[PDB]
């Protein structure tokens, strides 16, 4: 069944459920045109819906897998959404000439999973969910390079060869590649050849409608990624869905401490 | 005035939101609102203040050292007597 870790969302079931998910109005209480009306333009960014899985039959259980888990979920979600498009292709026979219109990238948007109530509410206890908030953008800050795929050098000979990031972590071999050669000295880090990727920042103030009065409110500082990087400015009172997140930060200074208090942020997958 | 007869303060001010109590009693000595014309002037206009103000005073006491002759004298003399 292949467990994996404490998500305990499997692979290979769930996949399924997913799978057979497929054509239904039905219910409701679209899906497979607005799909279809996708795969011209190439737009990618499917937007789902949310609520689909509740309270329909099958998966009732994979939207509380989705909102309890939704790190990987969106990951095997959009797995099983291009393995859909290939379904899709097969189906029409020959399409669009050919197999590279599937190569390219797909993701899932959720958005509207139960009604939250506010920053404010939340519970320490759910640090990975999907979060509704709402508030106006004080500021959009300058965009930020992420790291996506690392690249490497040494003086020797010199060789080209590079690793991916994976987590959020970089690991290069002491030595060393291509061969060998070898010697220990130190890895050479090309700091531009390297890949990189969208990561803007976004304040948010939280519901200034919805105020202790006369207390102000409070920051929340969005991260987002990728498309929807630059695609808002400032002000917007409406709402934003997406996974809470606690990551550490460094203090004092240097010291390679952790102020062991983590600072809290989302990652809001989809914006709407 | 929300001082004096009402007897609390209110602070609404950011912030702490309380109504804390002073009940305080009070004095004020007050001049005369321009113009020495404290004396003969209106029961009115002397006062400068207005109004409720004037209310909220359980007593209006006026000093206006205008003689009364007769009454000069001896406090002349009664004060010669302290200067001792």
């Amino acid at each position: 069944l292949r467990i994996i870790w404490g998500t305990n969302v499997s692979i290979q079931e769930c996949t399924t459920n997913f799978r057979n998910f497929l054509m239904s109005f039905k219910y409701k209480f679209y899906y497979i045109k607005q799909l279809n009306e996708m795969r011209e333009l190439g737009t990618s960014n499917l937007n789902l819906d949310a609520r689909n899985l509740l309270a329909y039959k099958q998966t009732e259980d994979l939207y509380h897998q989705l909102l309890n888990y939704p790190q990987e979920v969106i990951s095997i979600m959009d797995q099983t959404i291009k393995d859909c498009m290939v379904s899709l292709i097969v189906d029409n026979n020959l399409d669009y000439d050919l197999d590279e219109i599937e190569t390219k990238f797909y993701k899932v948007r959720p958005y509207n999973v139960g009604s939250c109530k506010g920053m404010r509410e939340l519970n320490p206890n759910d640090i990975d969910k999907l979060i509704n908030l709402k508030g106006l953008v004080l500021r959009s800050t300058p965009v930020i390079p992420d790291m996506k795929v690392a690249f490497f050098k040494c003086n020797v000979c010199d060789h080209t060869m590079a690793v991916e990031i994976d987590r959020g972590v970089i690991q290069e071999p002491a030595r060393c590649e291509r061969i060998d050669c070898n010697e220990p000295n130190s890895m050479s880090l090309i700091h531009n050849r390297c890949s990189f990727a969208d990561k803007q920042v976004i304040k948010l103030q939280e519901t200034p409608d919805f105020v202790p009065d006369g207390q102000t409110p409070h920051s929340i500082s969005l991260c987002v990624y990728d498309e929807l990087v630059d695609s808002c400015r400032a002000g917007d009172r409406i709402e934003v869905t997406g996974t809470f997140r606690s990551i550490p930060i460094r203090a004092n200074s240097r010291q390679r401490v952790l102020k062991s208090l983590y600072k809290t942020y989302v990652d809001v997958v989809h914006v709407k | 005035h929300e001082v004096m007869e009402q007897q609390t303060v209110t602070i609404a001010k950011a912030g702490i939101h309380t109504t804390l109590n002073a009940r305080c009693s009070v004095i004020a000595a007050a001049n005369p609102v321009f113009g020495q014309y404290d004396v003969n002037r209106d029961p009115h206009q002397n006062i400068a203040l207005p109004d409720s103000l004037l209310s909220r005073f359980d007593l209006l006491f006026v000093v206006t050292d205008d003689i009364n002759e007769i009454r000069d004298r001896s406090i002349s003399e009664h004060v010669l007597r302290t200067h001792r």
